[PDB]
């Protein structure tokens, strides 16, 4: 999505340029929480299993 | 199909054009009836380009022949090839062509302006493309001079996309048919600037020069004369007729040779030339092609490049060749005549291969050339023109017209500008 | 000598740089549309309402 | 490229107006170079921030400036016109009945 | 399973494209009907029956060359959308093939090609051929590279073009149209190969015996180097290459990846007898400056990177003693941050001959691609070349015409500049 983000952007195109800008946003939100989540449910395990 | 319409006018360009449409026929096989009787399937690829097809496998070449005095289409229909040709397209007045500038460019020539015109509209409109027109005339008259300049501006109005190439015949210095010669060269020359794409000069002395040098021929006749030129038209369309190792059009020469929009007056010559009872003793090569072709002798225009220098040259080959020596050539002919080359243009010389060659010649080239040296042609006949126009007294045949005097001033002034534009390119 | 540099002008005689079959050749941009094209009478193109009842 | 500091500062204060759009005739044709070259300037910060809507508006007033200017242009060309006929034609006219009276 | 797609443009690109398909569909062993009397699916689909057909499109702005090919011998062979044919070609002008012409046919294109790849289902990369000094070539080449760039994004779009040959021209325009295609190649290529006709000419002759070539001839030499190029694709080998192995292991930097190609070894099938041709005698072969397909010396430069694929009886522990040695000369010079430089791809099957061909049944040969710092002697000299004809405004007027801003003209040559600032950089050492 970046990648061809940055074709739009450098072929002048930016009017499409601009809806890809708004689901790349969209698809970080999305996996910003997951990982969020994956490393607090192992960070919350580790002191489990130190304890 | 990239569809050409022909156009012949005057006295010389329906002699040139009759000759000319004789050695194509003869190149894809067509029958002076008009049937095909060919030996090969390649003939029939895209022979769209000249011919339209009629019911019963007839073939008529997209021509159409123009002239104020109907005495030189008779000789057209009396001819072999006389039948071949769609009656609609033979356009004429019914008044003497006078062997006038102005009389055939403003009396004459707007009544046969609309009919004529209608006539290409038929052709023009008849074909899937047009890629250009073709222009057939001579300078020196008053009827392919005066009209036909006026038909290519209307041309160049209608179609301004498309190729007005043109051939034209310059006069010539030494002997010349005509006396008003100096008024009507000049004239044209202010409407051939500014529209056509290509224009293409050939002076009749180099042609009896040529005859008289290589071909041997004692007593050569107008029609030997214009199967030198017909020649020279054959080879600049080959590429679109026949396939080849590398193909090179109209447009693409254009690209190439015209730098700038008014420099593109080009010289020409072909090669081989050879005696018609020494050809045995002369082994034809690629070297000895260009050996005969960069010849200024060659040249069918009385201006030897010597004197000037080249801004572009583009050679075309026919035949099953070397892609190698045909490159190598072109190195050395630019390398070894460096004196003769703009330093500030690198490559000066273009190339180009097409597969089949000309009856009975089993390879063979044509040159078209840009230079300076058409200073000198210019120069004559200025010098003529100044020394004319003085004695104002001929102007008065053309005043009797509607000239106005100052078109004098006029194309005298654009004529000389060009010569100085193409002096001041030689820094 | 100051007239003869006034009079040759740094463009050295490169006359009629843009010649007729030139600006024949120039693909020349789109124009705005015609006037014909955009019709549509007034009170039917200033219509506000519409039948579908996409509300609840 | 390097544009000077007394042009920049002149140019962009229109280039702030032009970007407000109500802006038509107030282009100065000796600073114009000046206001293109700032607009390419907010048109490449506006590219390093995601602003691709300001980039395109940007490339609109480009246009809309070179265009008008030709309009401008054309005016000059059609007053050279009539101003040289009009000169040319008064030395016919005063032979005409200068003519009639020799 | 694993494929490539194959994209053709001009004159030059469709007759590269018989010289190519003879050899695939004469080593695969395919009839020129699609029967026949294994790899077969990475560069043929099977429509049933026993019939196949090229994965692969043929483009051109003139019908005179692609109606060759429909006319021709192979005409059964390929599938009739495959080949695009415009109406009037480029005129050796690159704004003509870039925004009139080009656009009247472009998006025709783009269907075919993703059309072709919805058969795809293992696709890693296309294969584009380009002619610099062409029209087409470069003006709608440049169309096609930028679109493919966000139509697929992440795929490896590989180039095989004819650079300009330092002298040898046969258009006047041609340093014009190759300074411009440069530009919408470097951001967008992720690896394009130069080869140039000047060179092949005297290795036509001098090495292979042959007194005077033409076009075929040069397309029979390409067609051996792109065949051993994808052999690791499509055979079993000790080493294989992958394309996304080759992207990474020879461009050091995001626009440096220009490389330069070479074959061992070219012997006619007289002398071939001749010679054992054992692996330390091939591979010696191309370090020399003559086997160059690229007429630039690489003694002026230095090399970046090296890879070598070996197709024959061709045993791992010879190959590393040769590699040894080649590193152990002081004629080739290595820029002493790249210590290692090379990849080997090592491939079973031999180099296959063709019916009339020019080279010998060899039992083992080798290909070699290095990116040097000697291909900045080739840019400065076509730089030099725009430089003349431009400050005297030899040939604006064409091209402004059909569509294209002057602006552009000093665009594609200050980046120009920076490609050889970037190449002069490299070249640097700390
Ligand atoms: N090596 C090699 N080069 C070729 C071949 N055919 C054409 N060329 C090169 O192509 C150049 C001319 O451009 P074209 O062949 O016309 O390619 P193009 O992109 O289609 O250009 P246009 O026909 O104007 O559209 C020549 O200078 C040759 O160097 C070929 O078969 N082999
Ligand atoms: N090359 C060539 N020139 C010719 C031929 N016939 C006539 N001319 C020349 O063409 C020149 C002009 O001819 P002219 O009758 O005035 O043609 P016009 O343009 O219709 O007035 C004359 O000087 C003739 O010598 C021919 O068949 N071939
Ligand atoms: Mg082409």
């Amino acid at each position: 999505l970046r990648e061809r983000e940055r074709h739009l952007v450098l072929t002048k195109r930016y009017d499409e340029a601009t809806a890809l800008h708004k689901e790349g946003n969209k698809m970080e939100k999305i996996e910003e929480l997951e990982k969020k989540r994956i490393f607090l449910q192992t960070q919350k395990r580790q002191r489990q299993q130190l304890l | 199909v990239r569809e050409i319409v022909h156009i012949q006018a005057g006295q010389c360009g329906n002699q040139i054009g009759a000759k000319f449409w004789e050695v194509i026929s003869d190149e894809h096989g067509i029958d002076p009836t008009g049937s095909y009787h060919g030996d090969s399937d390649l003939q029939l690829e895209r022979i769209n380009v000249y011919y339209n097809e009629a019911t019963g496998g007839k073939y008529v070449p997209r021509a159409i022949l123009v002239d104020l005095e109907p005495g030189t289409m008779d000789s057209v229909r009396a001819g072999q090839f006389g039948q071949l040709f769609r009656p609609d397209n033979f356009v004429f007045g019914q008044s003497g062509a006078g062997n006038n500038w102005a009389k055939g460019y403003y009396t004459e020539g707007q009544e046969l302006c609309e009919s004529i015109l209608d006539v290409i509209r038929k052709e023009a409109e008849s074909c899937d493309c047009l890629q250009g027109f073709q222009l057939v005339h001579s300078l020196g008259g008053g009827t392919g001079a005066g009209l036909g300049t006026l038909l290519l501006n209307k041309l160049r109005e209608e179609y301004p996309d498309r190729i007005l190439s043109t051939y034209s015949i310059v006069p010539s210095p030494k002997v010349s048919d005509t006396v008003v010669e100096p008024y009507n060269c000049t004239l044209s020359v202010h409407q051939l600037v500014e529209s056509a794409d290509e224009v293409f000069c050939i002076d009749n002395e180099a042609l009896y020069d040529i005859c008289f040098r290589t071909l041997k021929l004692t007593t050569p006749t107008y029609g030997d004369l214009n199967h030198l030129v017909s020649m020279v038209m054959s080879g600049t369309t080959c590429a679109l007729r026949f396939p080849g190792q590398l193909n090179s059009d109209l447009r693409k020469l254009a690209v190439n040779l015209v730098p700038f929009p008014r420099l593109h007056f080009f010289i020409v010559g072909f090669a081989p030339l050879t005696s018609r009872g020494s050809q045995q003793y002369r082994a034809l090569t690629v070297p000895e092609l260009t050996s005969q072709l960069f010849d200024n002798k060659n040249m069918m225009a009385a201006c030897d490049p010597r004197r000037g220098v080249y801004l572009t040259a583009s050679a075309h080959f026919r035949g099953r060749m070397s892609s190698k020596e045909v490159d190598e050539q072109m190195l050395n002919i630019q390398a070894r005549n460096t004196s003769y080359f703009v330093e500030w243009i690198p490559s000066n010389v273009k190339s180009a291969i097409c597969d089949i060659p000309p009856r009975g010649l089993k390879m063979a080239a044509t040159f078209i050339g840009n230079t300076t040296a058409f200073r000198e042609l210019f120069t004559r006949v200025d010098s003529q023109f100044q020394k004319m126009y003085a004695r104002r007294a001929f102007i008065h045949w053309y005043v009797n017209e509607g000239l106005e005097t100052v078109e004098f001033d006029e194309a005298r002034s654009n004529m000389t500008d060009l010569i100085q534009e193409y002096e001041m390119y030689e820094t | 000598k100051a007239k003869a540099k006034s009079a040759r002008r740094p463009t050295f005689k490169k006359a009629g740089r843009s010649t007729r079959a030139s600006r024949g050749h120039t693909v020349k941009p789109a124009p705005p549309p015609s006037e014909a094209e955009t019709f549509k009478m007034k009170r039917f193109k200033n219509i506000d309402h519409y039948k579908i009842v996409d509300y609840w | 490229k390097t544009l000077t500091r007394g042009e920049h500062i002149s140019a962009e204060s229109r280039v702030d107006d032009i970007l407000k759009g109500a802006p038509l005739t107030s282009i100065p044709l000796e600073n114009v170079n000046q206001v293109i070259i700032t607009l390419k300037e907010r048109k490449r910060q506006a590219t390093l921030a995601g602003n691709y809507h300001l980039s395109q508006q940007i490339v609109d007033l480009i246009q809309k400036i070179n265009s008008i200017v030709i309009q401008r242009k054309h005016a000059q060309m059609k007053s050279q016109e009539i101003k040289a006929l009009e000169i040319q034609l008064q030395q016919a006219e005063n032979s005409l009945k200068k003519t009639i009276e020799q | 399973m694993r494929e490539v797609i194959s994209i053709h443009v001009g004159q030059a690109g469709v007759q590269i494209g018989n010289g190519c398909w003879e050899l695939y569909c004469l080593e695969h062993g395919i009839q020129p009907d699609g029967q026949l009397p294994d790899a077969f699916n990475t560069f043929f689909s099977e429509t049933g029956a026993g019939k196949h057909v090229p994965r692969a499109v043929f483009v051109d702005l003139e019908p005179t060359v692609v109606d060759e090919v429909r006319t021709g011998t192979y005409r059964q062979l390929f599938h009739p959308e495959q080949l695009i044919s415009g109406k009037e070609d480029a005129a050796n002008n690159y704004a003509r093939g870039h925004y009139t012409v080009g656009k009247e046919i472009i998006d025709l294109t783009l269907d075919r090609i993703r059309k072709l790849a919805d058969q795809c289902t293992g696709l890693q990369g296309f294969l584009i051929f380009h002619s610099f000094g062409g029209g087409t070539g470069a003006g709608f080449g440049s169309l096609l590279l930028e679109r493919l760039s966000v139509d697929y994004g992440k795929k490896s779009k590989l180039e095989f073009t004819v650079y300009p040959s330092p002298q040898v021209s046969t258009a006047i325009v041609e340093p014009y149209n190759s300074i411009l295609a440069t530009h919408s190649m470097i951001d967008h290529s992720d690896c394009a190969f130069m080869v140039d006709n000047e060179a092949l000419y005297d290795l036509c002759r001098r090495a292979l015996d042959i007194e005077r070539p033409t076009y075929t001839n040069l397309n029979r030499l390409i067609g051996q180097v792109v065949s051993s190029l994808t052999a690791s694709l499509r055979f079993d080998g000790a080493l294989n290459v992958d394309f996304t192995e080759f992207q990474t292991n020879l461009v050091p930097y995001a626009r440096i990846h220009f490389p330069i190609c070479s074959y061992a070894p070219v012997i006619s099938a007289e002398k071939a007898y001749h010679e054992q041709l054992s692996v330390a005698e091939i591979t010696n072969s191309l370090f020399e400056p003559a086997n160059m397909m690229v007429k630039c010396d690489p003694r002026h430069g230095k090399y970046m990177a090296c890879t070598l694929l070996y197709r024959g009886d061709v045993v791992p522990k010879d190959v590393s003693a040769a590699v040894a040695t080649i590193k152990t000369k002081r004629t080739i010079q290595f820029v002493d941050w790249c210590p290692t430089g090379f990849k080997m791809g090592i491939n079973y099957q031999p180099p296959t001959v063709v019916p009339g061909g020019d080279l010998a049944k060899v039992q083992r040969a080798v290909c070699m691609l290095a990116n040097t710092t000697a291909i900045a002697e080739a840019w400065s000299r076509l730089d030099h070349k725009f430089d003349l004809m431009y400050a005297k405004r030899a040939f604006v007027h064409w091209y402004v015409g059909e569509g294209m801003e002057e602006a552009e003209f000093p665009e594609a040559r200050e980046d120009l500049a920076l490609l050889e600032k970037d190449y002069d950089e490299v070249a640097a050492e700390s």
